[PDB]
């Protein structure tokens, strides 16, 4: 795996994970992000 | 907090096998995450209070 | 059946790589601890060569255990009976003989 | 490495990082997440 | 790629992505994180 | 079509690699389970050599199933007919013959 | 021009690896579906040997198409005219001859 | 300095690999475009052998341009002068001769 | 047990790899520091050949220390006794002899 | 001590790979700039063969510098004295001679 192309994929997967975690925290217990 | 002990176990045998279908990695022990608000928060839900109003 | 009674070819590898607790930040002071109690359980890269007729019997033995269910075995290395487990045991079926490449990892339980 | 398991591991690591960042921003300066 | 060194890089990239996503959600529509 | 009639010359690779559930405890102890309910499936690394005129028939047979679908085959290893699927079947052309390399995977279905 | 009219060397690889839909969790029950309608479009690893003078014509032909613009070709494998596309076509320019290494992946449109 | 005068002995690699825009639709259909506007640039895997006294001149010539900048060269492949850039030029010294292995990349500039 | 008495036949590999702190500035300038305080430790890629009866003794010696712990050894390189640790010691069995391969890492401790 | 005064074996590699600033999006227009002032600082894969007695002296010289502390050296390539740094310098100790494999990267400061 070449680093330059993999870094963008890792960044975008991180963005997706952050969005999913934010939406999860807006639930009842959570943290309300 | 720093890759000081990721190489402490060296992760070599797991990394060379990336993982498995039988077993999962990245367990991420919830020790310090569940204790951030306090030990009393892990046992009780910390009842809330209304916002202070200047009208009062 | 609980005993591997077949014979292995001359060239067999024995790997140990024991399990220890290592603490060393950068290239400074280092500390080493024996970690567990059963430190190294070794690993034998066993190879066999058997006539085509006994290949079925050998694979029946290895298949019945099926990864779990360790069996007794006396390696020609230290001549002490141990308990081992196999998980791959690939095979190659030539015109008159078949060769088995298996990995025996020693266990405790 | 094989792509599937690597992507899954990256997703869980991203979720953990997002949770840590959220809990960090709830401190004094931060952004209050 | 050795796993021990790559995991820290993935964690830091995840932290950066989480911060970027949080700052993005504080915009008009968003979620206000 | 249902049955594979061609024959494998050189000595194939028959890989078992059963799937097990393994837990590693602390000081040398462990816990093992067979994970699944019906054995392991086992795969054959098969290679055919055929005249250039018959390679078209073999290609048609291997392409009709097309990765999915299963055909009967009696491996020259245990002589028990099994259901297999082929998914790659690379083939190399020569002056008068064609050499097929393929991976047959046994399937319950 | 729309037809590849050169001759290929004896050794040529033909890979198929069709496209199927596979559903299988762990090592349990498995389901396979044919996926698309044009299942496998194969791939031919073509090698050519041409005098240094005609290498210019061969590269002009392969370069005008330029990755897109599939062209007609009759492989010496099944003798059926198909439409193929090339994307690499590396070359080695020896003292008197040149060797072309190209990949022809067949298409539909 | 503009022109490359040294000569390439053994037979070089002339790689084209054009860039195309490819979309794969469902049941075997696709959509292809040439992506760019001016062909593919093509690269040469060049290798020189020179007397030990002339290697200094070759390295001075290859270092003056220093990765960037372009020089004229007529490849012994199509005999059309092109502008190229070299960025690695590994060199191996011996008792009486020095062997250079370099990668010349054609540039519009 | 403290001292290693067996002898190394073939010609080992003695790798130093000092650890330094290096900063690379802009137009060709840099800044280097020795990072640590006490030299570099160096590691030896050692191989033994032993009769099949003494292999058990060698294994017992290398297993008593078990990855951690250090033993004295005078390498046939500088003839200065040093403290070393071994952590892998792979071994290949043969008809009349056993060939050990190991990595001895020098330790201050 | 500040001058590597030993002799290197015939076959040694000299890699240059200069540092340039490249801007090119996709396969469109490209712009190249010389980047820094000391563009290419090369790298010499030096190999030595020395009797077992002088191996200690050579290793002491290489270890005292210890990664940092560049030293003066005249490569047999351009015969111009430069300042170089070594970082690995592995060694192999045969029955009568020892070979050194070192990497010399030249510096400015």
């Amino acid at each position: 795996q070449i680093g330059p192309a993999a870094l963008k994929a890792v960044y975008d997967m991180a963005r997706k994970g952050a969005r999913d975690e934010i939406q999860t925290q807006m639930r009842d217990g959570g943290l309300f992000s | 907090a720093g890759s000081f002990f990721t190489a402490g176990a060296t992760l070599a045998a797991w990394g060379a096998a990336i993982g498995a279908g039988g077993m999962t990695g990245i367990l991420f022990s919830l020790g310090a995450s569940m204790v951030l608000g306090g030990v009393a928060q892990m046992l009780a839900p910390k009842a809330r209070t209304p916002r202070i109003q200047t009208t009062d | 059946m609980k005993t591997f009674r077949w014979k292995v070819k001359p060239g067999m590898d024995v790997a140990s790589v024991p399990s220890v607790r290592k603490v060393r930040f950068g290239d400074g002071y280092s500390q080493r601890a024996p970690a567990g109690l059963n430190a190294n359980l070794k690993t034998y890269s066993v190879t066999l060569s058997v006539p085509r007729e006994e290949a079925t019997v050998l694979e029946s033995f290895l298949e019945e255990h099926g990864g779990w269910k360790s069996f007794l075995w006396t390696p020609p290395y230290e001549w002490r009976q141990i308990k081992v487990t196999c998980a791959k045991w690939s095979s190659r079926v030539s015109m008159l003989r078949v060769e088995f490449s298996a990995e025996f990892e020693q266990v405790v339980n």
